């Protein structure tokens, strides 16, 4: 759909769409940029991720409202039909993101920073599919999330310092996966604690600005540990 | 339980 | 697009869409309900208005962000192109609402409550068109807003008490029209003051719940008077 | 200058 627009113009418009809080537009501009076939810079990867996280975040919040109403009603067909409509739209967005990662962002990502970023995205979007999945391929979807997060973890632990914000955010989100999706709260708590402690011990190496970036995510790990223990 | 908000560049 | 769904199901789904903050869906469900051809109840009119006010409100906020960036840049084509895209989408939504009012909500509205409600909507959506219009039909669009608001005012002053919330909201929005669109701040201030004072003198007739409804809108009139004087 | 918010039923 964006084939006739220059890559640089799509990137510029994605930044404008963010400022205007037009996240569907932002995601469409960034999909167009990915489909130009060139690798993405750090900033461009963040624009892609921000766009889709906002789009799918609104869909997830709506699905949760509707699922709650539907569960109360089961204690006409309209609530189920509308929850299904939102669910299908959410699944379509997750499939779109996963398709960009598979064609061909991951295979072209050779540096640890880009490969970990994309594999964390892959884990996240399979996790969002798992949130709405029921039984049939719930297990296979959960395993796809776990596999993507695990590969990202393995690379991050070999190639990045323990304070790296992407490594920290990956560990945070994988811990949420364990707690909320995989029914493994002890694994979630262990991962969050080990991640926090190893980051704390590496803060001394950081500049003031890097310190602020890392400690912000550490506080999120602490916030979950406080809720889980 | 909170994941990365991730909604602002 | 909604022709195969029952009217009652569209109304139910519009209420669910509101709870899920899915305002584009809400507007599409209510457009489908209007197109069934039956008049709307008070509650249904409010669902139609809430849906489109949210949709166009987000578009207007985005247009203002982009217009501000574009004006700063004029002190590549991308900012103008994207502002134009958002502007065209906004105009399309306003034209859709105006088309529902013209085919055939207004002509079938015989009671004062429904006719005033729809004419206030007509004034509002022409006002939103006027906010983005430049020169050519800016004047004709402004006159269309003014004409709709004036007819609504004339009916409201003959048929509704001065505390009626629709009469109050009509006067509030017409005063904003005078201040922001028609370059008539003195008319805006006069209308807001007279409306407030005539409502104050009628509060004694109201129940506790009606008092709360009317005084809430009176405070909005006061808030504008404080900003304008 | 504020119009009717009008965004909640
Ligand atoms: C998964 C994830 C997303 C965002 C962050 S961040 O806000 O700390 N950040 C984005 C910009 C580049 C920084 O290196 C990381 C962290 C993890
Ligand atoms: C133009 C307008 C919109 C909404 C109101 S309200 O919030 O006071 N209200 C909506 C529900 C029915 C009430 O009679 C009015 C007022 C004016
Ligand atoms: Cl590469
Ligand atoms: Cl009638
Ligand atoms: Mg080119
Ligand atoms: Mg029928």
């Amino acid at each position: 759909a964006m084939g006739s627009m220059e890559r640089a113009s799509l990137i510029q418009k994605a930044k404008l769409a963010e400022q205007a809080e037009r996240y569907e537009d932002m995601a469409a501009f960034m999909k167009g940029a990915v489909e130009k076939g060139e690798e993405l810079s750090c900033e461009e990867r963040n624009l892609l991720s921000v766009a889709y996280k906002n789009v799918v975040g609104g869909q997830r919040a709506a699905w949760r409202v509707l699922s709650s109403i539907e569960q109360k009603s089961n204690e006409g067909p309209e609530v189920r039909e509308y929850r299904e409509k939102v669910e299908t739209e959410l699944q379509g967005v997750c499939d779109t993101v996963l398709g960009l990662l598979d064609s061909h962002l991951i295979k072209e990502a050779g540096d640890a920073e880009s490969r970990v970023f994309y594999l964390k995205m892959k884990g996240d979007y399979y996790r969002y599919l798992a949130e709405v999945a029921t039984g049939d391929d719930k297990k296979r979807i959960i395993d796809s999330a776990r596999s993507a997060y695990q590969e990202a973890m393995d690379i991050s632990k070999k190639e990045m310092p323990p304070t790296n914000p992407i490594r920290l955010g990956l560990a945070l989100n994988f811990s949420v996966f364990h707690y909320e999706i995989a029914n493994s709260p002890e694994e979630a708590i262990s991962l969050a604690k080990t991640t926090f402690d190893e980051a704390m011990a590496d803060l001394h190496t950081l500049s003031e600005d890097s310190y602020k970036d890392s400690t912000l995510i550490m506080q999120l790990l602490r916030d979950n540990l406080t809720l889980w223990t | 339980a909170g994941s990365i908000p991730g909604r602002r560049s």
